[PDB]
RNA sequence: AUAGCCGGAGCCUCGGUUGGCCUCGGAUAGCCGGUCCCCCGGGGGUCCGGUGCGGAGAGCCCUUCGUCCCGGGAAACGGGGCGGCCGGAAAGGGGGCCGCCCUCUCGCCCGUCACGCACCGCACGUUCGUGGGGAACCUGGCGCUAAACCAUUCGUAGACGA
RNA sequence: AGCAGAACUGGCGCUGCGGGAUGAACCGAACGCCGGGUUAAGGCGCCCGAUGCCGACGCUCAUCAGACCCCAGAAAAGGUG
RNA sequence: GGCGGUGCGCCGCGACCGGCUCCGGGACGGCUGGGAAGGCCCCGGCGGGGAAGGUGGCCCGGGGGCCCCGGGUGUUACAG
């Protein structure tokens, strides 16, 4: 009932356009690993794209001007907000269903992350083109927690490896379990093959 | 049109919010960074301004006109009584910033530090930390205190210490001590935590923290001057005498 | 590295189109993104069909680059692609999909009932080996 | 247009023992092991032939620009073969008009001290790239000799000290001073 | 003329109306590539009005019919001559194509010229399409397919049907 | 013992870009994403279930707080599996993005 | 620091929903899983199998009409009752393990016996739901006997507040 | 010259509607109150109804890319991109 | 109780008929160049030719070592 989308390898505008439509349909979408979001075009193109965005501020009072968010999660939150009717009541009610996170929170580390193949770099971009990581772009423009998130993301990398290697050994005993017991499960096995489930 | 003759602007915009300070005690916005090679030591201290006077000393700067000559220098006198360590605090480090992990105080806290936890000392019953000090004479309490200390061994990255000044030795009218987190910079987390555990309820003199001929930083609140115009606050040009609505 | 190559005589599986789900054999390459192809034994008339809707298999039957439809059928029957394709694990999991698709609601109930005790024996079998391992682990 | 297939086979000698995983090749042999990555080009690397005597690259449906990048792989793999068989010896002169350019090497070929360059009080300190050995040869005064196995690292470190000794705001047509690359050779000959 | 869909070859003949001066006018046949026969006869009178002193009022259509491909299952090489219009000046070309049908090669010619030189179909005057042998081809793009042992893989298979599994778990595999 | 209706989301009214016609509702039934799969749901009865403050009667049961707006599925909309529906009373805009039920008892099978 | 914590039924109000997936990393001119014959303190290397992913999200797990007996298959380690023990810190679980006094091969799959308003064709049915909040009623146990503001004073402050 | 003065016709003035982000003159189309259907001009990644087509063929990398009449900005020349 | 008329208190359902629409599934026929192509009858049979995107066979080279990859001649040879 809650969409947990992994942001690694996902294009900024293609993911935001699909999330914005799903969020407006009453679906709670949680986007995770926003530092893995990457944008087509060379890195130097996107930097001045964001640096000239920084220059756009209110002259008389910059505190009332555009709030330039530097975190990768809030940058992705900004581009979804521009894809939504946030000036209306239903637009702001939609944005409450969106939840962005840098790295992976402990609420969402022990969960399966969904992947949008339509909003993917490997699908929508030619292999000879250039792309820019949002995580590198954020720290290079004012984000202070890239190395902070990298070590905490490093910490859960072997912690899931322990779970996965235990998971393989857990189902290695499962796959070996049929190997001793075909003589008394063939009654259930063949009817699962006539209907096409193990063939 | 453009300005006829160029001139730099009055007042820096880095100190733009010229409001009354929300705090009265100086705050360390950025503590010195630490490396594990150095031993554990204090990085900040809290003093009180007394007055100023002259000094006479020899200058030993090569290549100057004033080399090997006697000078006078304006020097501040800051009376710095030793602190009493009353607690420690641990900080886990998050992708959203720096977050406090757990605060562990002493068994018994001196009444000078107890002044801070009350807006009105006269009407209060002085009941602060009365049930917290009951945790140190039960066997479940000591195991919980060691479990809290062992938790800070694993997860805490930055460890500060809670120490307060001593108003009894000062001639000031007030008796309310000022609490302050002081970052302990030194070796790894484990020996850093053991050093602060030993220093609990102990006198901390100035000589442990600072030394002579050493660059330090002074943090404090400016002298109050009240509501002021642009001529006093911003040092703008006074208008001529012939102005009608003021100059 | 690549193991399947678009070349004269490779048997291919059609992805989409009116002839989807059938086998077909490459005769000649017309353009960069289109090839002349002929499924003489799989009810696929000689025509041009692009690379968009074909999945190329590891089956190669040899005939000249512009041989007529008579020799393609003879090479298809000599190699006997139709029997070997059904023995491929590719087609075994292809044909299981419509078995799930045509599965009747009554057939759906019998699968669910059979899945219950089949998992009961495996879970009971797995349970015996986790406890047997821990005595062997100590 | 798109060229349907382009290739260029690299014949390797008996002393070099190459192997590849994915798109990264490794080159080992007498003088050590060299590794270089080629993930930026998206080509096919095929090591066929028994007794592994040649390596062939491939690029299907390539166009004029990237087919030019097919050949520079053959130059790069051949340079890795040369550095493992015979290495790379770079000899650099020290040209000075009046002030003798004093040179001395600290920590065994990883750091260069350059003193009295144009009579400057400043001392110039250049850090050599890892894998590069630095020393002064014998039987001639003005030589600084760089040793190594990778052509990228040795020639970059040669260009580090060449750019470190430049004459500022002067007529360089008259002021001809600095440390410049003289001879580009190998460690051992055949 | 709108180059809509695939083109069709039409064999349109015509002549002048009988006059008191001339008993039977000569008959003129052309090869016209057009989507339908209604626009083929309009295109027929366009070129005839340039070559001869002919108009549609003084002329008539004797036979308007479509000729079919004689070998639509044989891969062939087509030589196509151009008379397009640019923004500055008009130019002639010779372009080579490889297709099963003559009308398909003209269709491939119309889509290629608009892609390269941004030339519209009304600015393009086709004149001659001729079957040529493989050994007489000139452009290396066409000649690279003249191989009895042609062999190539599909290196980067751009996967389609990307939205039917709009949200999935496994990272998709662009390699087969 | 379980669900007998397909999950559908009231995406919005049948509309233009600057004009909406709130007498016809657009439905996004879960599982259908093409025009040719919308043929099964044509003619099915749709209902929007909601609860209010005052208690109203319930057919065959004690009067509850729940209320419905009955309607039917008219015809397919768009190309990507959307569909139109028409109710007796026009749906309130509070139901935008909320779950409504489409039932199967108007069955053609 | 707090003049509330644990466990039973009824009434108003707020509303949405109609089974859960408990997780490697990562590539896309490449992957996945096992054999380890090999080398060191988990990695590398080799081999074997799949690769339009079937150790597949085009997927997996649970499945519920209920009660009474009897017979067959599994099961004897197993289903369910309390205390600890540790594993969790990036925004942290009633997660697992040790022994307990009672429980049955009752659990589940096949087949026999019998019963269950069979409300006589009709709608918001069917859950998450001991859902959140609020008064009042329950029963007992466990407990705690505080601060802020005004006033006055200070003057490191100040138009008044602060 | 969004300047002044003429010829034919159509519009605004006197006129709402859909579209061009907006808009007196542009495109389509003119109006009693409604239901169903179908279109014009325009469009169909999100705002925003509609391509979530297994869309076809090619071109293009910009460290100032480009994106739809009216229309809202550009030239001569040069480029071994 | 039966027939005719009006209506059901409220919430609803179904059936058939007619009108206006959108969509789907079957079967039949006409024209062409009286379709073009295409399939089968040994390559449909016989005779005569031609080159190439050169199949056997020959030569050279390289990879194990008995098949594959290149280059050259050729006219069906064990493919076309």
């Amino acid at each position: 009932q809650v969409l947990v989308l992994d942001g690694r390898g996902h294009l900024l505008g293609r993911l935001a356009a699909i999330v914005a439509k799903q969020v407006l349909l009453g679906r709670k979408v949680v986007v995770v690993r926003c530092e893995g979001i990457n944008i087509s075009g060379n890195f130097y193109r996107n930097k001045l794209k964001y640096l000239a965005f920084l220059r756009k501020r209110m002259n008389t009072n910059p505190s009332r001007g555009p709030y330039h968010f530097r975190a990768p999660s809030r940058i992705f939150w900004r581009t979804v907000r521009g894809m939504l009717p946030h000036k209306t009541k239903r637009g702001q009610a939609a944005l409450d269903r969106l939840k962005v996170f840098d790295g992976i929170p402990p609420p969402y580390d022990k969960k399966k992350r969904m992947v949008v193949p339509a909003a993917l770099k490997v699908v929508r971009l030619k292999p000879t083109r250039k792309f820019a990581y949002l995580g590198r772009l954020a720290h290079e423009v004012g984000w202070k927690y890239q190395a902070v998130t990298a070590t905490l993301e490093e910490k859960r990398k072997e912690k899931a490896k322990i779970h996965y290697r235990k998971k393989k050994q857990l189902m290695r005993l499962r796959k070996q379990a049929e190997k001793n017991v075909e003589k008394k499960i063939s009654k259930f096995t063949d009817v699962l093959k006539t209907h096409g489930l193990l063939v | 049109s453009h300005r006829k003759f160029s001139a730099p602007r009055h007042g820096s915009l880095g100190f733009l919010p010229r409001k009354r300070s929300s705090r009265h005690r100086g705050k360390v916005k950025s503590f010195p960074k630490d490396d594990p090679s150095k031993p554990v030591h204090l990085t900040a201290f809290l003093g009180y301004k007394a007055g100023m006077t002259h000094i006479v000393r020899e200058v030993d700067r090569p290549g100057s006109k004033v080399n090997k000559k006697e000078v006078v220098e304006a020097v501040t006198i800051v009376e710095t009584p030793p602190m009493v360590v009353v607690g420690i605090v641990g900080y886990v480090e998050t992708p959203r910033g720096l977050r406090t992990f757990k605060t562990v105080f002493a068994e018994h806290i001196s009444d000078e530090c107890k002044r801070r936890f009350y807006k009105n000392w006269h009407k209060s019953k002085k009941k602060a930390f009365t049930k917290y000090c009951k945790k140190w004479q039960d066997d479940a309490g000591k195991r919980q205190l060691d479990k809290d200390f062992s938790s800070m061994k694993k997860y805490c990255q930055v460890i500060r210490v809670l120490a307060h000044t001593q108003m009894r030795l000062l001639p000031l009218r007030q008796k309310k001590a000022h609490l302050m987190e002081i970052q302990v910079n030194g070796g790894t987390v484990a020996e850093k935590l053991d050093w602060a555990r030993e220093r609990l309820e102990q006198q901390v003199p100035v000589s442990q923290v600072f030394g002579q001929d050493e660059m330090i930083d002074v943090i404090g609140v400016t002298k109050g001057k009240g509501y002021k115009g642009v001529t006093s606050r911003w040092h703008t040009k006074k208008l001529p005498r012939k102005t009608h609505r003021g100059l | 590295v690549f193991r399947r190559f678009v070349e004269v005589g490779r048997v291919a599986y059609v992805s989409f189109g009116p002839h989807a789900g059938k086998l077909v054999a490459i005769v000649d390459v017309i353009d960069q993104n289109r090839a002349l192809v002929d499924g003489p034994c799989t009810r696929v008339r000689r025509q041009a069909m692009p690379f968009k809707c074909m999945q190329l298999t590891d089956f190669i039957l040899k005939f000249p680059h512009s041989a007529r439809q008579k020799y393609v059928r003879k090479a298809w029957e000599k190699a006997d692609i139709n029997t070997k394709w059904a023995a491929t694990r590719w087609a075994k999991k292809i044909e299981a999909r419509e078995r799930k698709a045509k599965m009747t609601d009554f057939d759906r109930y019998k699968v669910m009932k059979a899945k219950k005790m089949r998992n009961r024996i495996i879970k009971n079998e797995v349970k015996k080996l986790q406890r047997a391992a821990l005595l062997k682990a100590s | 247009m798109k060229t349907i297939l382009s290739n260029q086979t690299v014949d390797i000698p008996e002393n070099v023992d190459i192997s590849l995983k994915g798109r990264t090749v490794i080159v080992k042999g007498p003088r050590g092991t060299l590794r270089r990555d080629f993930n930026h080009i998206n080509v096919e690397l095929s090591l066929l032939g028994k007794k592994k005597k040649r390596l062939r690259v491939d690029k299907w449906w390539g166009n004029r620009k990237e087919l030019a990048t097919v050949r520079t792989i053959c130059s790069h793999v051949q340079n890795m073969i040369k550095g493992v068989t015979l290495g790379f010896r770079y000899k650099m002169r020290s040209v000075y008009a009046h002030f003798p350019i004093n040179v001395v090497i600290q920590e065994n070929g990883s750091l260069v001290e350059i003193r009295n360059f144009l009579g400057e009080k400043y001392i110039r300190r250049v850090r050599m790239r890892p894998g590069v050995a630095c020393s002064v040869s014998q039987a001639q005064k003005d030589e600084l000799v760089l040793e190594g196995n990778d052509i990228e690292l040795v020639s970059n470190s040669a260009a580090l000290i060449q750019q470190a000794t430049t004459v500022k705001n002067k007529d360089i047509r008259k002021f001809l001073d600095g440390i410049y690359v003289s001879e580009k050779g190998t460690v051992q000959q055949a | 003329m709108k180059a809509s869909g695939t083109l069709r070859e039409y064999k349109v003949v015509g002549r002048c109306l009988p006059t008191p001066k001339c008993r039977t006018p000569p008959l003129y046949r052309m090869r016209i590539f057009a989507p339908n026969h209604v626009v083929a006869k309009s295109r027929f009178w366009y070129f005839v009005s340039q070559l001869k002193k002919m108009k549609k009022s003084s002329g008539e259509i004797v036979y308007c019919g479509q000729v079919f491909e004689k070998s639509p299952l044989r891969v062939k090489n087509f030589g196509i001559w151009l008379r397009y219009d640019s923004r500055s000046g008009t130019h002639n070309m010779y372009r080579e194509y490889r297709d099963l049908t003559t009308a398909g090669a003209v269709t491939q010619c119309y889509r290629d010229m608009g892609a390269r030189h941004r030339a519209r179909a009304h600015s393009i005057q086709i004149m001659k399409v001729e079957e040529i042998a493989a050994s007489k081809c000139r452009r290396p793009a066409v000649k690279q397919f003249h191989d009895s042992k042609i062999k190539f893989p599909l290196p980067h298979r751009v996967l389609r049907r990307q939205h039917k599994p709009r949200f999935t778990t496994k990272r998709p595999n662009t390699f087969f | 013992s379980g669900r007998l209706w397909c999950k559908a989301i009231f995406a919005g009214y049948k509309r233009g870009l600057r004009n909406q016609r709130e007498h016809t509702a657009l439905l996004k039934i879960e599982g259908v994403y093409a025009r040719d799969e919308t043929e099964f749901y044509l003619g099915k009865r749709c209902a929007y279930v909601y609860k209010a403050k005052n208690n109203t009667v319930t057919p065959g049961g004690k009067p509850n707080k729940t209320r419905v707006i009955w309607g039917k599925v008219t015809r397919a909309h768009g190309n990507s599996g959307m569909v139109r529906a028409k109710f007796r009373s026009n749906l309130p805009a509070k139901a935008i993005g909320h779950r409504i039920r489409v039932m199967l008892y108007p069955s053609r099978i």
